[PDB]
């Protein structure tokens, strides 16, 4: 009866454990290891775990990863064990042993307890945002495509610096001529100098700092424009847009919503602030908040299809949410109204395409990412959204990486489709391949929070990797 | 954890939640998940 000792005497250590006399439940548990048979793996593992618990409740979070670590030795999938190991690392700020411990636990778990996933997802925003911070620092800047400035500017029409002419001047002129990268050296000219297009200067260059991926130079420009009240309204008005947009990518909402709502205060009839906020209320769900926006948008702009477009799909968001079918119908039957009054929106498409999508209509989601493709050719983000459909759809890997592939050849510099490509890499098992994608986008990320995002899924790739060794 | 993306239209912005929801699948979907 060799192991009934061990177990007696890990049973006084369990109440010395409950009346809070830790040292003395360590020495019983040390006496139980003893006193166990080598040929007992379980039996042996469990009073090393039950050591660690009292290591961990005098706060000695070394000697818990120690005894946690034996414990895994003779039960390597002891689930207790290694989250023991996982917590002890977090407090010792060993932060990719723990996500690797966590990764093995939620593995084992089937991903079914969320005790283990919020420990793995709290490490792994950590260390994505740390690699993201220094790796912000000193990365160059990318100017992105005439294309894509062509179509951020277009989305205003009450921003001034984006209207043709009839220091900054000059700026205006390289801006004309598609000469981006001497647009920031000019507008500074007219700061420095203090000139008569101070405001504008200060104004666009803010929008290029961010247009490069730079909001850390673009927020006192911003918040200058912001504090001159003798400047044009209008012009505050799209800086309170851009400061606010910044804020919610900094994952500030309440700071957002404030800026524009002074933005909409001060200048209440700039269909701009309208629709740019309005298109933040969808990604946060507030719907009612939502087509209240882009009714005001139609009301500022009646002929627009894009306004249209954005309220049947805001009137699509309310029905999906409150769950009628009759309501939901209603809407939908509302998109192929939308895109027979306007047959050449393509996103007017491309919102249909989504509802359909959310409601499993996918063979006719793929004939509106066709029509996309139709008026617009060389929109590469049609076929990430084709390529992201296939996943959905009949999760065809290959057809997948081909069009996501295929928005690569039109557009090299979208990290849209690299972070998808990896994704794909990572379903198909080739972690190497996939972290070779996520650090392609990582290069190519414009804010700092999406290159968070990305780092955290080369952490949880490389992460598995090391729990597959063992 | 809205990740909003500068200079895109709304339908681009969607799909970064469809994204972020394949991603997690991914890795719950992966060769060392399922033979653990």
């Amino acid at each position: 009866n060799s192991l009934d000792r061990a177990q007696a005497a890990k049973n006084k250590g369990n109440k010395y454990f409950k009346a809070g006399k830790y040292e003395q439940a360590i020495q019983c548990y040390t006496e139980a290891i003893s006193l166990c048979p080598t040929e007992k793996n379980v039996d042996l593992s469990t009073f090393y775990q039950n050591r660690a618990a009292a290591f961990e409740q005098l706060q000695k979070w070394k000697e818990v990863a120690q005894d946690c670590t034996k414990a895994v030795e003779l039960n390597p999938k002891y689930v207790k064990a290694l989250f023991r190991r996982a917590k002890a690392h977090e407090k010792l700020d060993n932060k990719k042993e723990c996500l690797e411990d966590v990764t093995a636990v939620c593995i084992l778990e089937g991903f079914q307890n969320q005790q283990s996933m919020l420990l793995a997802d709290k490490v792994l925003k950590l260390l994505g945002k740390e690699k993201a911070k220094e790796k912000y620092k000193n990365r160059e800047p990318l100017m992105p495509s005439p294309q894509f400035i062509k179509s951020y500017f277009s989305s205003f029409t009450d921003d001034i610096i984006s209207q043709p002419m009839l220091g900054y001047l000059k700026a205006k002129q390289y801006m004309e001529e598609e000469n981006y990268d001497k647009i920031i050296s000019e507008c500074s000219k007219e700061i420095d100098a203090e000139g008569k297009y101070m405001a504008e200067a200060l104004l666009l260059r803010a929008t290029f700092y961010l247009l490069i991926g730079n909001a850390n130079a673009a927020k006192p420009d911003l918040d200058k424009v912001i504090s001159l009240k003798e400047a044009n309204v209008k012009l505050r008005a799209n800086a309170l847009i851009k400061r606010g947009s910044m804020y919610m990518q900094q994952q500030q909402p309440l700071l957002s919503t404030q800026d524009f709502n002074m933005a909409a205060d001060i200048d209440p009839q700039n269909a701009d602030v309208y629709h740019h906020r309005g298109q933040l209320k969808i990604l946060l769900d507030q719907v009612e908040e939502a087509v209240a926006d882009f009714d005001e948008c139609i009301r500022l702009r009646p002929e627009s299809a894009l306004a249209q477009a954005q309220k049947c799909f805001a009137l699509y968001r309310q029905a999906y949410t409150g769950n009628n079918s009759s309501q939901i119908q209603a809407a939908m039957k509302g998109f192929e109204e939308v895109i027979k009054k306007f047959p050449r929106c393509a996103e007017g498409y491309a919102l249909y395409a989504q509802a359909l999508t959310d409601q499993q209509q996918f063979g006719k989601a793929d004939e509106m990412y066709d029509k996309c493709i139709d008026l617009e050719p060389d929109n590469a983000t049609t076929y990430v959204h084709k390529g992201l459909l296939q996943l959905q759809w009949k999760q065809d890997l290959d057809r997948g990486l081909e069009l996501i592939s295929k928005a690569i050849e039109i557009d090299n510099k979208c990290d849209f489709a690299y972070e998808t490509m990896g994704t794909i890499e990572v379903q198909r098992g080739n972690m190497e391949k996939a972290i070779d994608m996520f650090n392609k986008a990582i290069n190519l990320a414009k804010s700092e929070m999406e290159m968070a995002h990305l780092y955290s899924l080369c952490d949880a790739a490389h992460a598995q990797t090391e729990v597959a060794k063992k | 954890p809205i990740i909003l993306r500068l200079g895109s239209p709304l339908s681009l912005n969607m799909a970064r939640k469809t994204l972020n929801s394949l991603e997690d699948k991914a890795f719950q979907l992966t060769p060392i998940a399922v033979q653990m």
